[PDB]
RNA sequence: UUGACCUCAAAUCAGGUAGGAGUACCCGCUGAACUUAAGCAUAUCAAUAAGCGGAGGAAAAGAAACCAACCGGGAUUGC
RNA sequence: UGGUGAACUAUGCCUGAAUAGGGUGAAGCCAGAGGAAACUCUGGUGGAGGCUCGUAGCGGUUCUGACGUGCAAAUCGAUCGUCGAAUUUGGGUAUAGGGGCGAAAGACUAAUCGAACCAUCUAGUAGCUGGUUCCUGCCGAAGUUUCCCUCAGGAUAGCAG
RNA sequence: GAUGGGGAAGCUCCGUUUCAAAGGCCUGAUUUUAUGCAGGCCACCAUCGAAAGGGAAUCCGGUUAAGAUUCCGGAACCUGG
RNA sequence: CUUGUGACGGCCCGUGAAAAUCCACAGGAAGGAAUAGUUUUCAUGCCAGGUCGUACUGAUAACCGCAGCAGGUCUCCAAGG
RNA sequence: GUGAUUUCUGCCCAGUGCUCUGAAUGUCAAAGUGAAGAAAUUCAACCAAGCGCGGGUAAACGGCGGGAGUACUCUCUUAAGGUAGCCAAAUGCCUCGUCAUCUAAUUAGUGACGCGCAUGAAUGGAUUAACGAGAUUCCCACUGUCCCUAUCUAC
RNA sequence: UUUACUUAUUCAAUGAAGCGGAGCUGGAAUUCAUUUUCCACGUUCUAGCAUUCAAGGUCCCAUUCGGGGCUGAUCCGGGUU
RNA sequence: GUGGCCUAUCGAUCCUUUAGUCCCUCGGAAUUUGAGGCUAGAGGUGCCAGAAAAGUUACCACAGGGAUAACUGGCUUGUGG
């Protein structure tokens, strides 16, 4: 599903295009807190040991 | 409840655009066998005002090339277009401002108007006073051209649609304060119907989504999904945010 | 002042002579007649107002070839003299 | 070049035919709600009223892709 | 359910028409003066403005005046707002009823509008109000039980013929 | 607002130059002659819509109970042939 | 004073109809004279101009407001102090 | 949506909306697939969008609290705790608030004050020349509004 | 899931005029034998003008008043693009 | 001894489901699934003899009511005097 829009709509589009919306959108911001997320279960087993 | 304004607009009863004033269609040259293979001159015999429209029009007379006549085509005038000019259109035509070159023939940097979509439409984008086209970049094979746009966006198009070298005519028109409703109301009274404009928030609930109340405050989010109704999208339209941004 | 100063105002007629009717029922900008349809090929007519199908019905008129339809076919509709 | 065939046209071509009215009864389409349910939504009113198309002195149906389960009947229509 | 209305009025379009006399004195320009220069000052000219006083016109603030079985189903008198434009208006034309049009009052849409008018369905339904037409004779009550979206009504038992 | 078309069960709706084989114009030629055949030209593409818009051309004098730039007398103008 | 007009000036993010109709120019098709023509955008001369409306009021009595209603209803002309 | 100019428009995305080109089995229709059955059928797997999970967005709808110490600080709670301004204001119940002024006397007016029932920032906040058949207070002039009535004309 | 193809279907333009392939003629081109290709393939100081199946060349006709064919203006496929 | 020492401690039609009879029917004749019946329970209507159910109207409407409020009058006089 996600696939077919993005043919659809952003086909035409460029990468320094694409940053800017995602930015723009907050999509990017998202992405990045589940990173962290993920960095901070490792870090809890780190601490634990 | 009643059936709202911007329901009403579009049967074109009273809204319907004044058309009585205005000299014709702006369209480009078509393009026949001399605009593809070669280039084509013309003159320009009068520059005049367009009602409704910002931007003033070049009357520019070619002759027909298969028949003993004269054809008259209204272009939209670029700025420093003037009466007498030549005017060339063509595939050959020299870069000058005012030629009609097609896109696949004009280098990186170059700023063009009334350019057309698709080739042969006779012109569709940057056509209001002060807009233009700026080209981006060429790409040969699967033979397109990127332009930027006057909204920012960016459009892959044919390389043999055809543009008007130049910038549209009448620019920074919207700088000076119109001052006056009268100035307002001569505006609109020679493009259509659309003013003044009541607000919602200032009508009975039969009348919009945002009348009523003992106080006039809208009540509901007035942001608008994309898959609401006639009759619900009243309001900001599938607004991805709001706001002031700083 | 809607009533009696604004009768004043009436002197446009919305509605003129039909021809198939002869009403004063044809309208102006509509280019129809209102009673009987003109220039509809078919006539108004409708079974809610029966009153007025009785009022614009056969035998309200004249039947000038209508009269004589029933005393032809009794005579069986015979030829010569 | 000439002559066919097929298909498609044009004629104030020769001769015809359709429309509109009436509409009680008839053959279809479309199609409500008031009302009743002691409220009301399925239901009912009603496969009705209004609207539309089409006939005749009648129309329609009609000589079984029927009814039956009996010792079987035998087109249709009506009481 | 099916029809009829924009002759009033709302709005857009097309084509026409109408609007004394004053007050203020905007750009542009001319002359003189000053300054070292930038430029400033003085006197004229000019005649701008959804400017202003005020007729015709358009409207309708107050007297809560007159009238209030009126001249009139909205008028009369004085006092008023505005008066070169977002002005006023004729004719033509477009938009039709859960529809139109609205500088937005639920306003206007033929004295009808918080859904016009006409005809039909329709003799719509009403536990609710009113009425219900001659005489005499004999007998003669109940406002209580139980159940009900029952509490202005019914059913059932009782009372009566 | 017809037509060509396309919707609609249908009354009818859309559209007005559209996915149409959409017509008429002058010279003449022929002088069995009628108007075909010699030709050649042209592609708008129904029609309705203003007694205030556009628009060929008339004035004076007199005259009636009641008509007049309309009648009478005089003097003009335009269009078609 | 009313009205017509001319040359200008100011204003606009307003720059303020269309068609019928008429004329001219470019072009050089074709027709053309010498004992004769060619021209009717010069002058004079001839004939015809059909159909419908045409009176009156236009408002404190001819229109609309139940009426001979102090209401409403578009416009032209405009003497002296 | 707000409503000239000037000057500003604070904090909050937890809720309700709106919006993502994120990530992907939780919810999960019809058709299709598989198994059982003699078949009707039953049971599962798979399963689009949207929900659900994760972000953004307040000139989107809106919201802007308590307990201690000495305006300031700490603590609890919350998405964040009313910022700049303004006020008994057309918004203040108590209320005829308190002080000053205006008057002989003022529930009226104005200027201040602010724990403001229930002010507050495009729900726009504050200010503001000119304008107003808008609402309110005071002063001069003026008068039959009144003390306190009288007279005249027309109909 | 990606990706061809065009004739169904869809969009657009034009009074359905210059589509596609091949060939000339020039330029670049390096040819490793003879041409592999690729670009072109009548118009740019100037508010004039561009039309009569086109002049010329050539071949017929029956010369005369002229008329016709080819070329000028390269072939092939009828797919309007 | 046919529940609780006694006086309270609870629920129709339709539908679904369970138990029993393994009985009756599926109407051209049979077998097997499936379905429908008979007898006795359960799933529940607390508005408890048992509708499936949010507001507002200062723009409001209709049928009624002095069976019914908002004056005065009347009875009473707590309260007030
Ligand atoms: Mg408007
Ligand atoms: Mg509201
Ligand atoms: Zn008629």
């Amino acid at each position: 599903g996600k696939l077919k829009k993005i043919q659809k709509k952003y086909a035409d589009q460029d990468e320094t295009e694409r940053l800017l919306r995602l930015e723009a959108l907050g999509t990017l911001k998202g992405i990045e807190k589940q990173q962290q997320r993920k960095k901070e279960e490792i870090m809890k087993r780190e601490v634990r040991e | 409840g009643r059936v709202i304004r911007n329901q009403r607009k579009g049967a074109g009863s009273i809204f319907t655009s004044h058309t009585r004033l205005r000299q014709g269609a702006a369209k480009l040259r078509t393009l026949d066998y001399a605009e593809r293979h070669g280039y084509i001159r013309g003159i320009v015999k009068q520059i005049v005002h367009d009602s409704g429209r910002g931007a003033p029009l070049a009357k520019v007379v070619f002759r027909d090339p298969y028949k003993y006549r004269l054809r008259e085509e209204i272009f939209i005038a670029n700025e420093g277009v003037h009466t007498g000019q030549f005017i060339y259109a063509g595939k050959k035509a020299s870069l000058n401002v005012g030629n009609v070159l097609p896109l696949g023939s004009v280098p990186e940097g170059t700023i063009v108007s009334n350019v057309e979509e698709k080739p042969g439409d006779r012109g569709a984008l940057a056509r209001a006073s002060g807009n233009y086209v700026i080209i981006i970049g060429h790409n040969p094979d699967e033979n397109k051209t990127r332009v930027r746009l006057p909204s920012g966006a960016k459009k892959v198009i044919s390389s043999d649609a055809r543009g008007v070298i130049g910038v549209i005519a009448g620019g920074g028109r919207v700088d000076k304060p119109l001052l006056k409703a009268g100035r307002a109301f001569h505006k609109y009274r020679l493009k259509r119907n659309s003013w003044p404009k009541t607000r919602g928030v200032a009508m009975n609930p039969v009348d919009h989504p945002h009348g009523g109340g003992n106080h006039q405050h809208i009540g509901k989010a007035s942001t608008i999904s994309r898959g609401a109704v006639s009759g619900q999208k009243a309001g900001l339209i599938a607004a991805r945010r709001t706001g002031l941004l700083r | 002042g809607k009533g009696t100063p604004s009768f004043g105002k009436r002197h446009n007629k919305s509605h003129t002579l039909c021809n198939r009717c002869g009403r004063r029922s044809f309208h102006v900008q509509k280019k129809t007649c209102s009673s009987c349809g003109y220039p509809a090929a078919k006539t108004r007519s409708y079974n809610w107002g029966a009153k007025a199908k009785r009022r614009h019905t056969t035998g309200t008129g004249r039947m000038r070839y209508l009269k004589h339809v029933s005393r032809r076919f009794k005579n069986g509709f015979q030829t010569g003299s």
